């Protein structure tokens, strides 16, 4: 009983905020990434790495407010306060993009420190870390969009930068120059997505509407005891309304359960190998069959190529303003368009 | 089911609370105020006055093009601006 | 310890979240980023 | 005895293996309807002359199409919102060649899937249950009108439908995007938020009964069969759930009513899926997304380009492509 | 950068004259373009006749030139063809076609001259933008 | 007897007190004119 | 039983106090017709078109014929204010019988008098309070009735002269008419009743449902629900409600259409384009400048090899060309004149557009029904300059949702109401699960 037990038995007290050893890395890193967050998007621009404002004090909204991702001239650099290119000072660091790298580092690290925070706390409590592996896929999710997709780029300046405009900016230029909707990692990524809420609302409102009767008041929420022994609603009754109307039904509470666990948790990991390979420009950018067909027979068209054709209007006529460091001028004469549009 | 902390509602409808955060909460807001009318958040932080953008007849971005002389380039736009 | 009826801190507090955020949108409409 | 009465008993029992009731009797029939129409004309329909211009888009498998580019094509422009049956066509070629297919399939799976909502509710009365599992059905439902329905109502054409096909959706949403910027939009916002946390809380939620199932197993078999269909007693521990979870964030934030959890789990998709349905349903009538184009400017007048900004650039490369050979003047206003 | 006098300094006639405007001209004569002119205007081209914009070097070709004061006041009260042939008051909104054009009737003359000093001033600050349309947005 | 000063203390006003000096910088920043 | 959150559940057999909720809401309803027109008339400029300003109840008003003349310019403010005051006025004295009822007067009102009060069971009296209301509804169609047809008429967007308030003598009383439209197709080119096109058919169209309600109004006091009916229906309270959700959906769904579709009873002058109106606008737009330039419209062969201008419909009709043939089935007092037989007429086209003709056209298509939720006018890619969005889009979209929240209310109370008659609503009896007395499927 030394004082690594006597520390030991601080962090661990039962208090309003559980501490723990987790807490001495997740506390200072979430503190401090939200607290960039909020201080970039309230006082920090983007004109010198985006040609953006982004900060409320430069009249902005919560929907376009950003901390920007640094200039595209940084590199993959750390951009450490101290670090060679901001020399100690906040103030050009700032204006370099030092906060994304602040924001995403300290963020990272306090992903880690919650999910140890799940694996401290059920070893604590007595329960199966199933919470805990559940969390790996918001992780792999995190890592693969915010540091394996710019590290395999030319530089963090086209990763996410952390607004809500500026993350859907992602989204297009992700469809323009990826083609991303066509990609099978990121079609499973979905089915994970929506069958996840699908099995959320089915299974909250089949427990809802198989209720047994337990109190007499209208309001039935009063008629649950958390310690009570018995099932609140009739998994009999569920599974004979389900089978009857859908063909098949739950039998297996347990399965059930973590069906919901396994659902969204692969689809999630499904979509961050997806991006790994657009790390590389690995792209199900085209089916060749369809180019080679089309290219030859000027009456074949199909859904898909008709998409393409969008992609590369967005290409062309967001990339000199969403790339200034390239100096691309596109005179008006070569930018796709169709008719009178 | 209480871990010895005293309870939030208990607090928040105090007299002594009140009376204590009547002054802390204000205090907070009119420093955040000043810190801006007076202009000490663009100094600290580097963010353009509606002024400061761009020069008089000048449309180009200063866009950073540097790694390593990055600091000075941004200096040298400001340069340009007085 | 029970001084200021709960009820009451509610809708002053509620009441002041309400003029801090419709400034807020007052100033969408003034100023920077109103578009004039 | 009555022969009436014993086809009613039969209609509404509740021994066939499958339920058919009186929302059956119209759900059956249409379904398998717009089902064998969607079939044959996936693998096999004509191109369809979707804008109206003359200029057919290849949908199906046998027509050069692969599961991934392939669809039911939504009928021509130069129909509208006129109702195209069979039997108003000349012959079935020019019904194949103008769209009618998906017309058929539209209008059948719709009343076929509202009358599945019906039969949602009927069943659950025929079994002494509460009725409210079709209320959360009514979620995806009222999606489906939105984009079959609903934006073709507003927008005059049902060849800006969705189309029946993978890429065809996905064509869809861009062009949704260039013309109501709907990421723009709070009721898309608040659909994401309904099924990116429908999402997260199916994963709690099966994560935190997972973790307390209270042990009847041995390590060389499946946990699962430590539920026996039927039982009366919880297969869990959920104040060993609520101790966990209540820490891991504090106390107050974790349910420790069953109820009161399963309600919240039910309510948080379905509400933010039916503004998700109403965003596409209003912005049918062009009521479109926040533009914040141009509105930062400098002391001088300089435009300040922001986030919102450099959208707008994606959403007119967008617009400036689309059905590049349809426009003949300089505003697209449907 | 800012409005300074320099930009607010726009050519007055055909002889060369120049007039200065205030701040406060250019922020009226603004609001009073959206009232008036946006709804076809917007960022000086014109929705419904493309081909003709509010560009400077497009009004200096216009016959009575348009690139000053004087030409645009004349023009809002007799707007005329872009080669000066016919006088177009009852399809283009003027105060000689107030009565069908509900919206001129409450303009002064001094409304003229500050809508005509924002025509003016604004390619000077927005460049290309004005009047190149969705290109340059 | 209940303590005044806890962990619980300084969670609290490690978010409220940046929160309410926050709100004060954002609403002068709606008077501000270009 | 009830918790608070379903607090004015507990209303449901407290007649004096559920009156005084229901009254106390009329005069909430009323409160806002009466401050919404006053607020919108304060900020009402004559010299702008309506739709350019925000106004929802002064284009209803101005409809009615009060306050408009020729071409719907306003005249006369001073209806507007009448109008505004006397709903607002009314709404204090809806507002005290409704407190009254609520906090003061008797809790539940079959004690007091045996004909005001009620039980949800009794069906002979649900069907004289069904038969009262039904009259006083049947009054309400004859009133605009009397307006047409004795007290200045309604405003004609139809009238030859660009528009202008018209007695009604002639109203269509024909039930090949007035029921026709019931049975047209809700399709492209029919459009079911939203289609009424002259103020004689809507007119006529009062007349009927007055008569109607009123003789349904006497046939409900005289009568008893029918065996077959009784067998059909849940008799209480909340499956009352149930049904009248049901059917204020339905006609929030139709209005939406009402106010997108039609310009007749939803004047454009007031309420601005239809979407379909707009896009027809445009293409008259540019036939007219090409034309007047030397374009030979008519022959102009465009990149689809479809007519760059004109073309014909599937029937044959010729119509305008480009994505606005979809919208060959719009119908409006500007473009009308330019129809023969065959749709639009070349040799009219050639010789006989009008000025006033060409100044409509640039005005709607300007002012189509586009617009972003800070009120930013036209396509989602136009920078600011115009606020603007259309009345019609803000009608539309509004009682779109209404409509859509109000059948998931139906869905709601229809199934407690079922539930509830049948004894489990409150969840399933441990002693009697129906499904363990079933046989199984396997
Ligand atoms: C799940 C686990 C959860 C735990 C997560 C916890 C998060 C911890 C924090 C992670 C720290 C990662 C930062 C690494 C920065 C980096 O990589 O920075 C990149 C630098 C390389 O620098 C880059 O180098 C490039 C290539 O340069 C070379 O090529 C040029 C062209 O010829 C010139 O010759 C030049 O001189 C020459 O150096 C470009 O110049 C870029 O501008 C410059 O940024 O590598 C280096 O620092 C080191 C790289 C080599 C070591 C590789 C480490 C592996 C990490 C990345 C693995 C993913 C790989 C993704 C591939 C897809
Ligand atoms: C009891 C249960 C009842 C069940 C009935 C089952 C069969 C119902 C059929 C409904 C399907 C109809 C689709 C509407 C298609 C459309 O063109 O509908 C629009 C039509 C109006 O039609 C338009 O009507 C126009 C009328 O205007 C004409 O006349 C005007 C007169 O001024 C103008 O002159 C105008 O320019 C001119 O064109 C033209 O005819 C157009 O071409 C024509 O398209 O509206 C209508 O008939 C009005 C009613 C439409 C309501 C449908 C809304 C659907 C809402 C579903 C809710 C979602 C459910 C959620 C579930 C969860
Ligand atoms: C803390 C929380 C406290 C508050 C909780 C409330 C949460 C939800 C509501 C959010 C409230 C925040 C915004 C309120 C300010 C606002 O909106 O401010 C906006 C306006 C006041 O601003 C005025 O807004 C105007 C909007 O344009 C209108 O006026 C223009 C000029 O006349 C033109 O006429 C244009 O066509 C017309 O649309 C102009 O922009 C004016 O310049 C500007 O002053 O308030 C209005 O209008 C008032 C509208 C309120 C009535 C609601 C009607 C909406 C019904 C349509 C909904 C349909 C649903 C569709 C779903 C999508
Ligand atoms: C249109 C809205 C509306 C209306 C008309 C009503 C009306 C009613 N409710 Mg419901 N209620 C509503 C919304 C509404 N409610 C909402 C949104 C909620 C959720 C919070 C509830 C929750 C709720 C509960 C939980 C209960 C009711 C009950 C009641 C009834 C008695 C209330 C009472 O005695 O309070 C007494 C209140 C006071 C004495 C305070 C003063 C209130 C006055 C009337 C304010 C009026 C001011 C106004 C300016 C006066 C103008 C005067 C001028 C015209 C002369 C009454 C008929 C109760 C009931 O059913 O009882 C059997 C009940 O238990 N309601
Ligand atoms: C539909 C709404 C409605 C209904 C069903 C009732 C029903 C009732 N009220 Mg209530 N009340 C209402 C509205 C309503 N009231 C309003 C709006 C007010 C405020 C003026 C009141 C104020 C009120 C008070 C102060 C009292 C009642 C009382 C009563 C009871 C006896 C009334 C009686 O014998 O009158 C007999 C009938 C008449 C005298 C009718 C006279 C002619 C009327 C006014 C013509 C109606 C005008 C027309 C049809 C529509 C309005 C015009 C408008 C559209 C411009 C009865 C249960 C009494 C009670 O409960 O006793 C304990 C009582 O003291 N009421
Ligand atoms: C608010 C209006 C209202 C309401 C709620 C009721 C309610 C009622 N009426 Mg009354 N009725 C009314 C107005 C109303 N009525 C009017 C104005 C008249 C005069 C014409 C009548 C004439 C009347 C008669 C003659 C009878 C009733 C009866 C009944 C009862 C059974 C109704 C029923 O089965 O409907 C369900 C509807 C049907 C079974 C048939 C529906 C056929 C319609 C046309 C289908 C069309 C719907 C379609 C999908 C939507 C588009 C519209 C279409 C027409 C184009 C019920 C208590 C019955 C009763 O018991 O009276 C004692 C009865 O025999 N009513
Ligand atoms: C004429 C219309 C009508 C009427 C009279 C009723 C009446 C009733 N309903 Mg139903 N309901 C309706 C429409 C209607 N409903 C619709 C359209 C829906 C679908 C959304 C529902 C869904 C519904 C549910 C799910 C339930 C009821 C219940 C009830 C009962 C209790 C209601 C209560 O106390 O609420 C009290 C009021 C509140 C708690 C406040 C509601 C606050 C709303 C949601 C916020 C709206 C804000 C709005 C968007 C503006 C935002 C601006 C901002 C400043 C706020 C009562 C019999 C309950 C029941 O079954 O009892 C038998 C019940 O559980 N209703
Ligand atoms: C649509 C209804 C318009 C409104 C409102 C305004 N203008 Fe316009 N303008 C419009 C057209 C169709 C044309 C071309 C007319 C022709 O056939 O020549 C114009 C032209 C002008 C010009 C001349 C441009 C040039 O010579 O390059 C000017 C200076 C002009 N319009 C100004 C103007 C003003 C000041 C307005 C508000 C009071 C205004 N226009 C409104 C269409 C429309
Ligand atoms: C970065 C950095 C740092 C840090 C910092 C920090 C830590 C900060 C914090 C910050 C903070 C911490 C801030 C905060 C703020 C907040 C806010 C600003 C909020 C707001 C909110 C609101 C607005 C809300 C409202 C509402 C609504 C709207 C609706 C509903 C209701 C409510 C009420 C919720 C340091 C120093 C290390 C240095 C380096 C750099
Ligand atoms: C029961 C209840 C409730 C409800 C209530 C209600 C809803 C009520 C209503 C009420 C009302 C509804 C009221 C009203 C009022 C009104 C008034 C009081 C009026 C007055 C007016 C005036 C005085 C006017 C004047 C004028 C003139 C004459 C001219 C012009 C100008 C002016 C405007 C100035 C609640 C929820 C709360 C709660 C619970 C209970
Ligand atoms: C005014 C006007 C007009 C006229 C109108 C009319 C004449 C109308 C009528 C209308 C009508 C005449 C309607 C009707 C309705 C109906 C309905 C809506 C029905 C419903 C039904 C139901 C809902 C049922 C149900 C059920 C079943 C099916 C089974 C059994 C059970 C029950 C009963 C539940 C016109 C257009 C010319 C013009 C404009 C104006
Ligand atoms: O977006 Mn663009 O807008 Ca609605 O129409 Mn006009 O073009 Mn075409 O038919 Mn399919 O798509
Ligand atoms: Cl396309
Ligand atoms: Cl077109
Ligand atoms: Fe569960």
């Amino acid at each position: 009983r030394g004082w690594f037990d006597i520390l030991d038995d601080w962090l661990k007290r039962d208090r309003f905020v559980f501490v723990g050893w987790s807490g001495i890395l997740l506390f200072p890193c979430a503190y401090l990434a939200l607290g960039g967050w909020l201080t970039g998007t309230t006082f920090v621009t983007s004109w010198y790495t985006h040609g953006l404002a982004s900060s409320y004090l430069e009249g902005c909204n919560f929907l376009t407010v950003a901390v920007s991702t640094p200039a595209n001239s940084m590199g993959h650099s750390l951009l450490l306060l101290w670090g060679p290119e901001a020399q100690g000072d906040f103030t050009r660091w700032c204006q370099l993009g030092g906060l994304w790298t602040f924001i995403a580092l300290h963020g990272a690290f306090g992903l880690i420190g919650f999910m140890l925070r799940q694996f401290e706390i059920a070893r604590l409590v007595g329960v199966r870390p199933y919470n805990a592996i559940a969390f790996s896929a918001p992780i792999a999710v995190f890592v693969s969009v915010f540091l394996i997709y710019p590290l395999g780029q030319s530089s963090w300046f086209f990763a996410p930068s952390f607004g809500v405009a500026a993350i859907f900016r992602f989204l297009l230029f992700f469809q323009g120059f990826h083609n991303w909707t066509l990609n099978p990692f990121h079609m499973m990524g979905v089915a994970g997505v929506l069958g996840g809420a699908l099995l959320c609302a089915i299974h909250g409102a089949t427990v809802e509407n198989t209720l047994f009767q337990d109190g007499e008041g209208a309001s039935t929420f009063r008629a649950f005891n958390p310690t009570q022994a018995e099932e609140t609603y009739s998994m009999v009754t569920a599974n004979r309304f389900w089978s009857q109307i859908f063909g098949i039904a739950f039998s297996n509470k347990r399965w059930l359960h973590f069906f919901m666990l396994f659902v969204p948790v692969t689809g999630l990991w499904m979509s961050a190998i997806g991006v790994v390979g657009l790390a590389l420009n690995l792209r199900s950018y085209d089916f060749i069959s369809q180019e080679i067909r089309a290219a030859e027979d000027p009456e074949f068209e199909t859904f898909y190529t008709k998409n393409l054709l969008l992609n590369e209007g967005i290409r062309a006529w967001m990339a000199p303003q969403d790339q200034p460091h390239e100096n691309f001028v596109f005179p008006e004469e070569v930018l796709p368009r169709g008719n009178a549009l | 089911g209480t871990t010895g902390e005293r309870p939030f509602s208990d607090i928040i409808t105090s007299v002594r609370y009140w009376v204590i955060h009547s002054i802390t909460i204000p205090a907070l807001f009119i420093a955040g105020w000043l810190f801006v009318s007076t202009g000490l958040a663009y100094d600290v932080f580097g963010t353009p006055r509606p002024d400061s953008y761009y020069a008089q007849e000048q449309r180009s971005i200063p866009l950073v093009t540097d790694r390593f002389e990055a600091k000075q380039q941004v200096e040298t736009f400001l340069e340009q601006l007085k | 310890g029970g001084r200021i009826p709960l009820w009451i801190v509610a809708t002053v507090a509620g009441m002041g979240v309400i003029v801090i955020v419709g400034l807020f949108f007052y100033g969408a409409y003034a100023g920077l980023g109103s578009s004039l | 005895a009555n022969l009436w009465e014993r086809f009613c008993n039969w209609v509404t029992s509740t021994d066939n293996r499958l339920y058919v009731g009186w929302f059956g009797v119209i759900m059956i029939p249409t379904l398998l309807a717009a089902t064998i129409c969607f079939v044959i004309a996936f693998i096999a329909a004509p191109p369809v002359d979707i804008d109206g211009i003359r200029e057919p888009v290849s949908g199906s498998l046998l027509y050069g199409n692969n599961i991934i580019t392939g669809a039911v094509v939504p009928s021509s422009n130069a129909i509208g919102l006129h109702f195209y049956p069979i039997w108003e066509a000349a012959s079935l070629d020019e019904w194949l060649y103008n769209g009618g297919p998906y017309q058929l399939i539209i209008f059948h799976f719709l009343l076929g899937a509202s009358c599945y909502m019906g039969r949602q509710w009927e069943l659950s009365y025929r079994l002494g249950m509460r009725p409210w599992i079709c209320v959360a059905y009514s979620a995806p439902l009222a999606s489906a009108f939105a984009v079959f329905l609903i934006y073709p109502i507003g927008q005059g054409s049902f060849s800006d439908g969705m189309p029946l096909g993978i890429s065809g959706t996905f064509n869809f949403m861009i062009v949704f995007q260039a013309e109501h910027n709907i990421l723009m939009h709070p009721f898309h916002q608040l659909g994401v938020a309904g099924v990116f946390g429908g999402a997260l809380f199916c994963a709690m939620h099966g994560s935190l009964v997972t973790s307390s199932l209270i042990r009847e197993t041995t390590e060389t078999e499946s946990a699962n069969y430590g539920y026996k269909f039927g039982q009366e007693e919880e297969t869990y521990n959920i104040v060993a759930a609520h101790g966990y979870f209540g820490r891991l964030i504090f106390q107050y934030a974790s349910f420790n009513n069953s109820r009161s959890l399963h309600f919240f789990l039910a309510a948080w998709p379905v509400v933010g899926v039916w503004f998700t349905a109403l965003g596409i349903s209003t912005m049918a009538f062009n009521l479109n997304g926040f533009n914040f184009n141009h509105s930062v400017i400098d002391a001088k007048g300089n435009v300040i380009n922001t986030w919102a900004d450099i959208i707008n650039r994606a959403n007119l490369g967008m617009e400036v492509m689309h059905e590049r050979n349809a426009h003949n003047f300089p505003l697209d206003l449907a | 950068a800012e409005l300074t006098p320099e930009v607010l300094t726009v050519p007055l006639n055909s002889e060369g004259k120049t007039i200065t405007l205030t701040e406060k001209q250019y922020l009226e004569g603004k609001r009073l373009f959206q009232y008036a002119c946006a709804s076809c205007h917007v960022g000086g081209i014109t929705k419904t006749n493309p081909s003709l914009d509010l560009r400077t070097e497009t009004l200096a070709l216009a016959t009575p030139p348009r690139d000053n004061i004087e030409g645009l006041v004349d023009y809002m009260k007799n707007p005329t063809t872009y080669d000066g042939e016919q006088e177009i008051a009852e399809v283009h909104p003027s105060l000689r076609s107030a009565d069908i054009f509900p919206k001129m009737r409450n303009l002064t003359e001094k409304d003229l001259v500050a809508i005509a000093g924002h025509i003016l001033v604004e390619p000077k600050i927005l460049g290309d933008k004005w009047g190149g349309g969705k290109v340059y947005y | 007897s209940y303590p005044i000063f806890t962990v619980r203390w300084v969670a609290v006003h490690t978010l409220a007190v940046p929160t309410i000096f926050f709100l004060g910088a954002i609403a002068a920043m709606q008077f501000i004119q270009r | 039983g009830f918790a608070w959150w379903a607090g004015n559940a507990r209303l449901i057999n407290l007649s004096g106090k559920l009156l005084g909720a229901h009254v106390a809401h009329a005069g909430l309803i009323v409160f806002w017709a009466g401050a919404m027109t006053l607020f919108e008339l304060a900020h009402f400029i004559p010299e702008k078109p309506m739709y350019e300003q925000g106004l929802i109840l002064i284009p209803h008003i101005a409809t009615l014929g009060w306050g408009v003349g020729p071409g719907g310019e306003v005249v006369d403010t001073f209806p507007f204010f009448v109008v505004g005051v006397v709903h607002l006025i009314s709404s204090a004295v809806l507002g005290f019988g409704g407190v009254y009822h609520a906090i003061r007067g008797p809790e539940t009102l079959e004690e007091y008098s045996s004909f005001f009060g009620y039980d949800w069971k009794d069906k002979n009296k649900m069907t004289t309070i069904l038969g009262f209301h039904l009259i006083v509804l049947g009054i309400g169609a004859l009133l605009l009735v009397a307006k047409a047809m004795f007290f200045g008429g309604l405003y004609d967007t139809w009238a030859p002269g660009g528009g202008d308030v018209r007695v009604i003598t002639n109203p269509t009383l024909d039930p090949r008419v007035i029921f026709g439209y019931l049975l047209k197709s809700p399709f492209g080119g029919e459009g079911w009743i939203v289609s009424v096109n002259n103020l004689e058919d809507v007119v006529g169209g009062h007349i009927w449902i007055g008569l109607i309600c009123i003789a349904g109004g006497i046939w409900h006091i005289l009568t008893t629900p029918f065996g077959w009916a009784r067998r059909a229906f849940i008799w209480s309270g909340e499956a009352y409600l149930s049904y009248s959700l049901g059917a204020l959906s339905m006609m929030g769904f139709i209005a939406t259409c009402f106010v997108w579709f039609n310009n007749t009873v939803y004047p454009s002058e007031f309420y601005g384009p239809t979407g379909p109106e707009a896009s027809q606008a445009q293409a008259m737009t540019f036939l007219i400048r090409d034309q007047k330039l030397g374009a030979n419209v008519g022959s102009a062969q465009g990149p689809t090899g479809l007519g760059k201008y004109l073309m014909r419909s599937p029937t044959g009709e010729i119509i305008f060309g480009g994505e606005t043939m979809r919208f060959w089935d719009f119908r409006g007092p500007w473009l009308e004149p330019l129809r023969g037989p065959n749709g639009l007429d070349l040799n009219k086209i050639k010789n006989d557009i009008q000025p006033w003709q060409e100044r409509r056209a640039a005005e709607y298509m300007t002012h189509a029904p586009l617009g972003s939720l800070n009120s930013v006018g036209g396509v989602a890619t136009e920078i600011n300059s115009v606020n603007f969005v259309s009345p019609r889009s803000w009608l539309a979209t509004s009682h779109f949702v209404l409509a859509f929240f109000f059948l998931v209310g139906h869905l709601w109370h229809a199934g407690r109401a079922r539930a509830a008659a049948a004894g489990f609503e409150k969840g399933i009896d441990r002693e009697s699960e129906p499904v363990l007395s079933m046989p199984s499927l396997d």
